[PDB]
């Protein structure tokens, strides 16, 4: 689970960064 | 009364945007949510948020990843994701927006577990009443096959 | 979870019964 | 040496059918499973099982229901399902077949958790070796952007 959560965060961070 | 930069205004507008955003993604008249009051500028912001929410909903791989987390303890999940999202010490509006989006998905995931338990609770009452008050009559009908007959 | 498990069993029992 | 009705033969043939069935549904040369030895009659049985396995795989609602169980403790899950399946005291071959099918799905669900942890374990070794033995050289390249250059 702890790795699934990490994966989501980093995809969200990436989505967020790619919005610029 | 501070302007846009005051923390007062930031928290106030933040709560309005967030709530409007999560409600819009949560939408049976019984389940109708009251609109958040918004001036023009906050309205434009909410529109933007809703469009981005819709594009993010289209990424199936993100949806798969979100649905795979166990939200047995959603608060723990929320703060882990948030911490991780901003661990590198950088900020931008995209990340804030994506965080709001994750909060709205957590509402829907929580509901996915709350609704069956709500159903179970009310079934408990109903079947308990049925067993003690109606079962004798239902037996006289020969059980639920009687209702088959009744409906033809 | 305990209700999810029950649901699967009863669908399996039903599949099995409907095989006849 | 008992015939078909002896428990010896029932357990022996049962193990052969089950294993052949689960292996067939588990199918990269490294992941090739050795065939179970089968006389003609056991072979016909396995064919039948495999066809039923394929039809059951097509019921998307069953697949959704199976994937929704938490197999944190798969043994507990297995015995609960089995007990429930036969709780009414009835038996038929369909139920036995559907039980075999559920066992094969549990293998695949267990693998779904085992494989990422296997990957994590080997990454642990690899990154540990990388950190202590290769990092200095990789730094001299300016990190992984060096590999970008290398690949052009």
């Amino acid at each position: 689970q702890e790795d699934i959560i990490r994966n989501i965060a980093r995809h969200l961070a990436q989505v967020g960064d790619s919005m610029d | 009364g501070g302007g846009p930069t005051s923390s007062e205004q930031i928290m106030k507008t933040g709560a309005l945007l967030l709530q409007g955003f999560i409600q819009d993604r949560a939408g049976a008249p019984e389940l109708a949510l009251d609109p958040v009051p918004q001036d023009a500028s906050t309205k434009k912001l909410s529109e933007s948020l809703k469009r981005i929410g819709d594009e993010l909903d289209s990424n199936m791989e993100l949806q798969r990843m979100i649905a795979a987390v166990d939200t047995d303890s959603p608060r723990e999940v929320f703060f882990r994701v948030a911490a991780d999202m901003f661990s590198d010490g950088n900020f931008n509006w995209g990340r804030v927006v994506a965080l709001f989006y994750f909060a709205s998905k957590l509402v829907l995931k929580a509901l996915s577990t709350k609704v069956p338990e709500l159903i179970r609770t009310i079934m408990g009452w109903t079947l308990d009443f049925l067993r003690e008050r109606l079962l004798g009559w239902i037996q006289d009908q020969g059980g639920w096959d009687g209702l088959l007959s009744y409906f033809g």
